[PDB]
DNA sequence: CTCACGTATGCTATAATGTGCTGACGCGG
DNA sequence: TCCGCGTCAGACTCGTTTATAGCATACGTGAG
RNA sequence: GAGUCUG
């Protein structure tokens, strides 16, 4: 069961791991967030819904006044994306929200009986999502990166050393709240435990718990366990718990009743420990001498005098507990605290602790946070309560509190947002738990501890930064204003709210340039994700743990795609499986394993469930329905891996390749290739410019569909049915009746984008797939996008290469490459550049657009036309005139040079100077397109009105072909129904079908039917005048530019350049190349077949390099194309149906255990030459990454095609005609031409402008720079002897502005001299040096 | 200066100035009308801090951070940092007669010599170019020849083949470890648009071609000409300068 | 470690003493009548006032100290200006002082290029209808829209909302480097003027003793002061007929020796 | 690393060879990125020196 | 020689009188 | 606790928010 | 300055 699109071109598989999960929508990410941030819930807090709740509702200082929030809406976008991309605009909708004032009497006491004032206020415009999943901010697109931040809840740390050579491990917790102060505790050298609010000045961690009203006695029952002394007779006595002493050495002799357990002076092993518990010890006689350092519990009292005999946590001694008995106490309440378990660490901090009572603690917490400012006793309770204890200024938010209360081994997930007295202690006692050695460490690059931010969460946090801004506005004007004439929009603005998205939208780190030079590039771009910008890392920051890969990257993140820059470990790309769970965590799929037998039961599990269960590995192999084959099964569990039994297995890997992402999952072989060539492979793949012919691979994953398809770069059928008219601009579908509604007419028209300027400048062209009258389904692609073959991803084109030195042309990665390559325009590449020429406002007078224009030859006024526009159509090079543009001059005092020169010619020329947009330097292209934007006042150029007169026309057309065809298929259908019950075939064909609307039948169902399609009918007459009279309004709109500009002339290039030396090629397993020379045919090495090698590579790029799969490819793709010249050779004799048919299914079904069966005979014998006539040109075949294609399959392959078994061929020198004295290896990699040209790249200056302050010539090719001759390189001359040349590159070269224009003028009249001078930049740096009051003189001879 | 885009752009330093000059001006101000002492305090602390901020922000504490949030430069920071003036404008500049592209084999040369495309020479030559155009009498002045230069008339190449003859020219390649980062060559006029390097040099350059770029530097008096020739030249640079094996050695 | 020019300040002004209504009334006709103590006593007293009227003016122009401070020079003409005979607060009278100063200094000291108060207060009413207009129109003000809202010039409301546009550090998001030096022209450029300099002594040595005696004597290129067909007539010419017969005469001549030379056409484009 | 890689190129890393290889290769690209520059640190050192 | 034009300093009276980001690099002297 | 350091060039793109009474006399230079 | 890159 096979598809259409998939009947005209089957992938060979040689997968054998059948696929329980299909790969899914890769842009989910950007899709769910977003739209959970626009998305109207009225219970689940998701985006604005919860920003509204937060904030609002806003009640006055006064609190008479309150506003509050009803619900909002979003009007529909102003402009499309198309026109928003052509004026240069943000694709918005305005945020329109209801809102009510509502007002309290002062003299009543909360009367809410005065004045309701509701209406609906604009708030900004926010930013829409595409259904692609970019953002279209000033017309230019772009993508917001999901973030990878530390979650909210508790983490408890420890510097490893660091700190004190003494190197003491010194451990911490902070908590992290969503929102509010962060609150640290931490020890300290000493053993002392403090608190650190908001990384402030340290205070003994005690404090906190006096502002919290606890008293000394309450801590230390809080934190330790009390021991009983009680006081009998004479001898002191107490209560034993038999383990406690354990691993202890015991200090005094330890008796029993009246018999002895302990030798004083030994330790206590585990058998004394048995024999007092068994024994049931509950006295010990004890000597009075070991009480002494003991700590008191409680406040003990004289019940004589009332008087305190010791203050609790008291050190004890011999004649505090003489003076305890004789008051009448014969029970004492100490501290359990025998170091190594049980620490005496709140002991301690409570001596340190100078605060007393609750109001000294929150003094001093409040005297810290505000040093200086007097406290009172409001003020330090406020202050307290507003840090951790305000719904308003703190929030842990779900996701906090969660991991907060599993961080604690809670039972229950959800609670509140602010911390309760309970969260602080468990915190602390954890803390202390892990510094007595019970507990560990949490890590803080596990992914259980990194949380995923996509767009929803950050769009919804800036648009909580804008009402908070609004909130102080409003409660302020709330309070001073009269409160009934004043209605709630005098007091809103919008401009902060539309500042802070905007800011976000448009200035944030994470919203960058889509990265659009082909479909992978942009599908992996979404799918990215930072620790950078906004609360994140920094580069600075970023250390060498966080790069590193971590165990539970797999299945999440990929371990083989992050940029080899500073940015190395920063970002990274998502696995191909992974999602995020409601958290905000990464979570992977897995197959349960149920009593051995594998489900197809799927489980996603987050970071921290994974580390619980052993999971199988995905090539384990499973037995036919059932169970493992092999006992001992290969799995992994807590983040490492060893072998297992079958009972002892609960999951295992859904697919080989949830490991890995999107980018790598499209390298063939990668399971032979070095994972750092590989990385290289995935990242240059993205630098793929795609081609003028779309090449499809011959040597595929299966990833290729996958990423065509959902990249939406492709043209994908929703409806199906049978296509009514295909154009090289349209394509028409007649929806089949079971999927087609009944109610609005049942034609779908997809229009496709022709040749249109990407961001990296590349052309995005899309063409139609399907012929006239094709019958397709659901999900089949109607239109290829610009790298894409019939449905598959076609990043470049694959060659005929051979492994092989030639002299010297490819010596290090450099590349020789045939002529053949060129001549077919393989790897010729289409570039629409777009240029703007704008016509500004000055204080002398406005620019004029005109084609007069002063000292200009007639060659380039011919090709501008009566306003000063170059015509569509025409070819252009360096300096020739696209928008001729004036400016005025003020007054132009000359030269008397230019007075005699201005006279010869009597060119005076007005008052107007030159300031044409002309075509760059060395840049040539046909000019494809011309836009004019004018500002609504003034006067409209004769071009700019015909533009408009072409846009109205075509829109008349583009609308009337829509009511046409929408009321043809519309009337077709109702003749069908018209003669369900009623037979009037030639008669109702024959009266006009204008006049149709007095036409029924009897009253049934089938009358309702002529009723829809009636009202439908009258519905799309009107809609089609409503439409035409929006088009007509935007065609005529004045557009508002920015202030100063009166027009803007935006023309658009088409350039087509060629391969060429210097070009950047690269396969897809890290390969690179420079082209080095293009040898003609003859040159070229050639087969016994006579036919010419396309590419030469050199041997030696290989085994250095460990990307074997490159050679794999090779064999294989030679394989590939030998079945397709088998394929070729049957088509070109025509041959039999029959023939084929056997050949092609012996061919499909090869593969040793080849999981895809292909039953060929199904096919119609038509469906089966569209199919040869597409494997002519090469057999495609489908690596999947980790279960491949076998070096022995691949040579059955080759014996299909009758290709040596070696892959390598005997070869002829084209040159010599003479045969190469060893086999080459021969056969078709995949290569592509990346985005680095060397047209872009070859820059060269003698003289050009200078510097502003420094003087030096500028940087950068843009700008016609100057290379900088940096210290390294000054270094290089100093080695040498070089003086002269330095001293040029230092003076004549650089600043010296004298001696630049006298070396110049000597240069010219052949001095080769230098007069060297005075560097401008020293000049400087001496006035920057007194301007810092420092007397710098040059002393003279 | 002002933009293009008729909006103006300043220095940071025109905002401390301005700092400066209005708390020192207002000081002036509440002298003259006899103020009480806390608020002439407040004034003189301000101005301590103003003249702070403008010859060193950020080391009084807290730097005054302007229009972003990104700290203002101040006086001190143009100098200081190696982004100051020293490492960047005076230690290293850049250059005139400079230029860069891709690198790319050139097997057929010999040891001493590289491809240069025309295109770039003829821009790096221009005034060599004007002054052998003077003196055949084919360019009557400077305007002329540049004007025959950007026709790219036929003569003109002649020419330019002409002035390269004998002329060395330096190339660079960053990372410049050691002094074989640059090397002298004696050019090859080519067609097409990238640098040709010979093999055996590929070594000092460390240069590999998979889209490595190479500065191009041409020395101007016959002074640099012959500094270039004699002590620069790649023949004349065979051993490594840290240890006495040949760098020039086949792979 | 109380360090900060802010915190010092306000813990000064915590530690005076706030005055009462017959206390301001005793200590005002004092202050008036030209007493030391009571104005000091008035001013100190009432700085409090000033920074309630500061701290919601800050993040708009100047800082905090900056607002305290010129706010505070409102204090000083309030008290000044007082009048203890009217019945009514000191506090109502001294608000006015305090906002007007702060106001009037953050229009002029924030913006580098200085803008006028008449431009500002323009200024004031466009954005203010603009707002108005926002609320409504679900989109952003035009310039035309709000120029049609206040019945005024669309040129004269583009002028002011160009101003508006705030001047970003040059050095800050470097911008200096990418821009270049317009007023230094190139080696190329002055080099181009020191052979056509150069060509005119030649060229002045080669046509008639009288074509080039009132030819540069007219342009300033001998002589010192360029003057016109008419001024020419200073020196020993005296004529204005004859002057623009033999200036052209002088011209078409030279305009033979570019032809032949061979420039003309050739420095026709240049 | 405990657990060594017990397979070669030519007979292709499997998930979990891969996934392990992969620590050592980025650690690599890492190291030339960051440790660039304290060697480049002590070039200038010695030059300035001598 | 006189007025308009551009720019600036002036005064207004219910009472109101105390502030307020981002955190985490690592080695040496 | 503070302050000082942390390779060398190259390519491109983006980007420059905020609210601030109205009106009368006074001070000063330019244009007709 | 914040980017994504090429050595
Ligand atoms: N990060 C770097 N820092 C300094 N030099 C480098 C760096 N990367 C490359 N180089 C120099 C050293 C060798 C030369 C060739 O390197 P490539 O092929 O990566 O370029
Ligand atoms: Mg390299
Ligand atoms: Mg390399």
């Amino acid at each position: 069961v096979y598809s259409y699109t998939e009947k005209k071109r089957i992938r060979k598989d040689f997968g054998k791991r059948p696929q329980v999960l299909d790969v899914p929508y890769l842009l989910s990410i950007q899709l769910d967030s977003f739209q959970k941030f626009i998305e109207q819930d009225p219970e689940g807090q998701y985006g604005l819904e919860a920003a509204f709740r937060s904030v609002f509702p806003i009640q006055s200082y006064s609190g008479n006044s309150e506003l509050q929030y009803v619900s909002y809406r979003l009007g529909e976008p102003v402009f499309d994306v198309q026109e928003c991309q052509i004026r240069g605009v943000t694709y918005s909708a305005p945020l329109r929200v209801k809102l009510r004032l509502v007002i309290y009497e002062r003299e009543a006491p909360e009367g809410t009986v005065k004045d309701i004032k509701e209406q609906e206020v604009y708030m900004g415009e926010i930013p829409l999502m595409t259904d692609n999943g970019t953002f279209v901010i000033n017309g230019t697109e772009r993508v917001i990166v999901s973030q990878l931040h530390r979650s909210p809840g508790v983490f408890f740390d420890s510097d490893k050393g660091k700190t004190h050579s003494s190197g003491k491990v010194l451990y911490n917790a902070r908590i992290i709240p969503y929102r509010g102060s962060w609150l640290d505790f931490e020890f300290d050298p000493k053993d002392n435990l403090f608190v650190r609010i908001d990384r402030r000045r340290k205070l003994p961690a005690t404090i906190i718990l006096r502002a919290l009203n606890y008293t000394t006695e309450q801590i230390l029952d809080l934190f330790f366990e009390k021991v009983i002394f009680e006081i009998r007779d004479n001898k002191l006595q107490m209560e034993l718990v038999p383990e406690r002493l354990r691993g202890e050495t015991a200090s005094f002799d330890i008796e029993a009743n009246g018999k002895v357990y302990v030798e004083k002076g030994r330790r206590i092993t585990a058998r004394h420990i048995r024999q007092l518990e068994k024994d049931d010890v509950k006295l010990i006689e004890v000597p009075v001498e070991y009480i002494a350092g003991k700590v008191v519990a409680k406040d003990y009292i004289d019940e004589s005098t009332g008087e305190l005999i010791c203050a609790a946590n008291m050190e004890l001694s011999l004649d505090l507990l003489a003076k305890l008995s004789q008051s009448g106490h014969k029970r004492i309440e100490t501290l359990f605290t025998n170091d190594l378990d049980h620490g005496p660490y709140i002991s301690e901090t409570l001596r340190v602790d100078p605060t007393n009572d609750r109001l000294s603690a929150l003094v001093e917490i409040y005297r810290m946070m505000r040093p200086g400012e007097p406290p009172t006793r409001e003020a330090a309770e406020s202050l307290f309560e507003n840090l951790f204890f305000s719904e308003d200024r703190y929030d842990l938010s779900a996701v906090g509190r969660m991991k907060f209360n599993r961080s604690l081994l809670r039972e229950e997930i959800e609670g509140s947002g602010i911390l309760s007295k309970d969260d602080i202690i468990d915190v602390m006692k954890k803390l202390i738990d892990i510094r007595n050695g019970k507990g560990e460490v949490d890590d803080i690059d596990h992914l259980g501890n990194r949380r995923i931010r996509s767009v929803g969460e950050m769009a919804e946090n800036q648009f909580r930064v804008g009402l908070v801004r609004v909130e102080r506005a409003v409660k302020e004007r709330l309070s001073l204003g009269d409160l009934d004439t004043l209605m709630p929009q005098d007091m809103i603005n919008a401009k902060p709210i539309s500042a802070a998205v905007k800011e976000f939208f448009g200035s944030s780190q994470l919203s960058q340039f889509m990265d659009q030079n082909n479909p992978l590039s942009e599908i992996t771009h979404k799918r990215r994700i930072s620790a950078l910008g906004p609360g994140g890392l920094t580069r600075e920051r970023a250390g060498f743990e966080v790069r590193d890969v971590h165990p539970t990257h797999y299945g999440r993140v990929c371990p083989i795609e992050t940029p080899e820059g500073p940015n190395i470990g920063l970002i990274n790309s998502l696995s191909v499986y992974a999602q995020t769970n409601e958290y905000g965590f990464l979570e992977t799929p897995y197959r349960k394993v149920t009593d051995g037998v594998v489900t197809d039961e799927i489980h996603y599990l987050s970071a921290i469930e994974e580390g619980n269960y052993v999971i199988a590995q995905a090539n384990s192999n499973l037995d036919e329905e059932g169970h493992f084959v092999e006992d001992l099964v290969t799995c992994r569990s807590k983040g490492e891996s060893s072998l297992f039994s079958r009972d002892q297995v609960d999951y295992m890997d859904v697919s080989t390749q949830q490991v890995v992402s999107v980018g790598a999952s499209l390298i063939p072989f990668l399971e032979h290739d070095d994972a750092n060539r590989a990385l290289m492979g995935a990242n240059m793949q993205r630098q793929a410019v795609p081609t003028l012919r779309a090449d499809k691979p011959l040597v595929g994953t299966g990833m290729e569909r996958a990423v065509a398809v959902d990249s939406g770069v492709t043209a994908v059928a929703k409806r199906g049915g049978v296509v009514q008219y295909v154009d090289a601009s349209r394509i028409v579908i007649k929806v089949n009746e079971d999927e087609m509604y009944p109610g609005e007419a049942g034609i779908d028209i997809y229009n496709l984008t022709k040749y249109t300027r990407s961001n990296q400048n590349t052309c995005i062209n899309q063409m139609p797939c399907v012929s006239l009258g094709e019958p397709v389904e659901r999900g089949d692609v109607l239109a290829d996008g610009p790298s894409t073959d019939l449905g598959e991803l076609a990043l470049g084109q694959n060659m005929r290469v051979a492994f092989m030195p030639w002299n010297g042309y490819n010596f290090e990665d450099s590349i020789l490459v045939s002529e053949r390559v060129v001549q077919e325009d393989r790897f010729t590449t289409i570039h629409i550049q777009e240029l703007a020429c704008v016509s500004r406002d000055t204080k002398l007078g406005p620019e004029e657009i005109t084609a007069d224009i002063p000292n200009v030859g007639e060659a380039a006024l011919s090709k501008l036309d009566e306003s000063g526009i170059v015509y569509i159509g025409a070819e252009v090079t360096g300096g020739d005139i696209l928008v001729g543009k004036v400016t005025p001059k003020g007054e132009t005092q000359l030269t008397p040079e230019e007075k005699l020169l201005r006279a010869i010619f009597g060119e005076k020329a007005s008052d107007v100077k030159d300031s044409s947009l002309r075509v760059p330097n060395g840049v040539s292209g046909t000019v494809i397109d011309v836009q004019v934007f004018t500002r609504d006042g003034v006067e409209k150029d004769k071009r700019a009105l015909e533009i408009e007169e072409m846009q109205l026309k075509q829109a008349k057309k583009d609308l009337s072909e829509e009511l046409q065809i929408l009321e043809a298929g519309l009337f077709s259908r109702i003749r069908a129904v018209l003669v369900a019950g009623g037979v009037e075939a030639e008669k109702l064909d024959k009266l006009p079908r204008d006049r149709w609307l007095e036409l029924g039948l009897t009253d049934e169902e089938k009358q309702n039917q002529l009723e829809q399609l009636a009202e439908q009918y009258d519905e799309l007459k009107h809609e089609f005048e409503k439409k035409l009279e929006a088009k007509r309004r935007k065609i005529t709109q004045g557009d508002d530019l920015a202030p100063g500009v009166l027009k803007i002339v935006k023309v658009y290039l088409a350039v087509k350049r060629r391969i060429q030396p210097g070009d950047k090629m690269a396969g897809r397993h890290g390969n690179k190349g420079v082209i080095s020379k293009i040898n003609p045919i003859e040159d070229m090495p050639y087969d016994e077949n006579g036919t010419p090698v396309d590419i030469v590579l050199n041997p030696l790029g290989v085994p250095s390099r460990m990307n074997i799969g490159q050679i794999l490819e090779t064999h294989l793709g030679m394989a590939a194309k030998g079945i397709g010249d088998k394929i070729n050779a049957m088509l070109k004799q025509q041959q039999e149906v029959a023939k084929l048919r056997e050949f092609i299914q012996r061919a499909y079904d090869l593969g040793a255990d080849v999981r895809q069966k292909v039953d060929l005979s199904t096919f119609s014998d038509e469906e089966v030459m569209r199919l040869a006539e597409n494997l002519r040109k090469g057999m495609p075949i489908a690596t999947p990454v980790f279960d491949g294609a076998k070096e022995a399959e691949i040579k059955e392959l080759l014996k299909l095609g009758d290709l040596p078994t070696s892959g390598q061929i005997r070869l002829y020198d084209g040159r010599t005609g003479e045969q190469f004295e060893r086999p080459v290896t021969v056969g078709y990699m995949y290569m592509l031409k990346l985005n680095h040209l060397v047209d872009d790249k070859m820059h060269a200056r003698s003289t050009g402008s200078y510097s502003l302050v420094t003087q030096q010539p500028l940087g950068g090719k843009a700008q016609f720079g100057g290379q900088r001759f940096g210290e390294m390189e000054v270094w290089a001359l100093e080695a040498y002897g070089a003086a002269y040349t330095l001293q040029e590159m230092l003076t004549v070269k650089s600043d010296d502005v004298n001696g630049r224009t006298k070396m110049y003028k000597n240069i010219v009249d052949g001095n080769h001299q230098m007069e060297p001078g005075m560097p401008e930049s020293f000049n400087v740096l001496l006035k920057e040096i007194r301007s810092l009051g420092i007397n710098i003189e040059l002393e003279d001879e | 200066v002002p933009l293009d885009g008729g909006r103006f752009a300043t220095s940071d330093l025109n905002d401390l100035y301005r700092r400066v000059i209005n708390r020192n001006n207002r000081l002036k101000r509440l002298l003259d009308l006899a103020a009480p002492d806390i608020i002439v305090r407040n004034e003189k602390r301000m101005l301590q801090e103003a003249v702070d901020a403008l010859l060193d922000n950020g080391r009084r504490g807290r730097a005054i951070t302007g229009s972003n949030k990104r700290p203002l430069k101040s006086l001190a920071d143009m100098i200081k940092g190696k982004q100051g003036r020293f490492r960047q404008n005076l230690l290293g500049k850049r250059v005139d007669y400079s230029g860069r592209s891709v690198i790319t084999v050139g097997p057929y040369l010999r040891l001493h010599q590289c491809g240069l495309p025309k295109k770039m020479a003829l821009e790096l030559f221009k005034p060599f170019i004007y002054g052998k155009l003077e003196l055949r009498g084919l360019a009557t002045t400077i305007k002329a020849a540049k004007k025959m230069v950007e026709r790219e008339e036929a003569v003109v190449w002649d020419i330019l083949d002409e002035v390269i003859r004998e002329h060395p020219v330096l190339l660079n390649r960053a990372p410049t470890l050691h002094r074989l980062g640059i090397q002298a060559f004696e050019p090859v006029l080519i067609e097409g648009k990238a640098i040709q390097l010979h093999p055996l040099v590929c070594a000092a350059y460390n240069a590999d071609f998979d889209g490595d770029q190479m500065a191009v530097h041409v020395p101007l008096t016959l002074e640099a000409q012959l500094e270039a020739r004699a002590l620069m030249m790649s023949t004349n640079n065979i051993l490594s300068p840290a240890n006495g094996e040949p760098i020039i050695v086949p792979s | 470690r109380v360090l900060d020019a802010t915190q010092l300040y306000l813990g000064e002004i915590g530690y005076s003493p706030l005055l009462t209504a017959e206390e301001e009334v005793y200590f005002a006709r004092r202050a008036l009548r030209g007493d030391v103590a009571s104005r000091r006593r008035m001013i100190e007293s009432n700085l409090r006032l000033v920074v309630k009227i500061a701290r919601r003016y800050g993040n708009r122009g100047l800082a905090l100290l900056d607002l305290i401070e010129e706010g505070n020079l409102g204090l000083i003409r309030a008290v000044e200006k007082f009048d203890p005979e009217r019945g009514f607060r000191f506090s109502t009278y001294a608000t006015w002082w305090i906002r007007q100063t702060i106001e009037r200094a953050i229009m002029n000291q924030t913006r580098t290029i200085r803008l006028p108060i008449h431009i500002v207060k323009e200024l004031n009413v466009y954005l203010r209808t603009a707002r108005e207009l926002s609320h409504k129109l679900d989109h952003e003000p035009s310039a035309e829209e709000i120029a049609e809202q206040l019945d005024k010039p669309v040129d004269d409301v583009s002028r002011m909302l160009r101003l508006n546009e705030r001047g970003t550090a040059v050095d800050t998001p470097a911008l200096l480097d990418i821009l270049a030096d317009e007023k230094e022209n190139g080696p190329e450029d002055t080099t181009q003027d020191d052979d056509m300099k150069q060509s005119i002594v030649k060229w002045l040595f080669e046509l008639n003793a009288k074509q080039r005696e009132v030819l540069a004597r007219r342009f300033g290129l001998l002589g010192y002061e360029a003057a016109t067909l008419e001024d020419v007539g200073r020196e020993i010419g005296l004529t204005r007929e004859r002057v623009r017969q033999i200036q052209v005469e002088g011209l078409r001549r030279l305009r033979e020796i570019l032809q032949t030379q061979g420039l003309n056409i050739e420095a026709l484009f240049l | 690393i405990e657990t060594p890689i017990t397979a070669n190129f030519r007979e292709g890393l499997n998930v979990l060879q891969y996934f392990i290889s992969t620590h050592g290769a980025r650690k690599g690209l890492a190291d030339t990125a960051l440790k660039t520059a304290n060697s480049g640190y002590l070039t200038r050192r010695l030059v300035d020196v001598a």
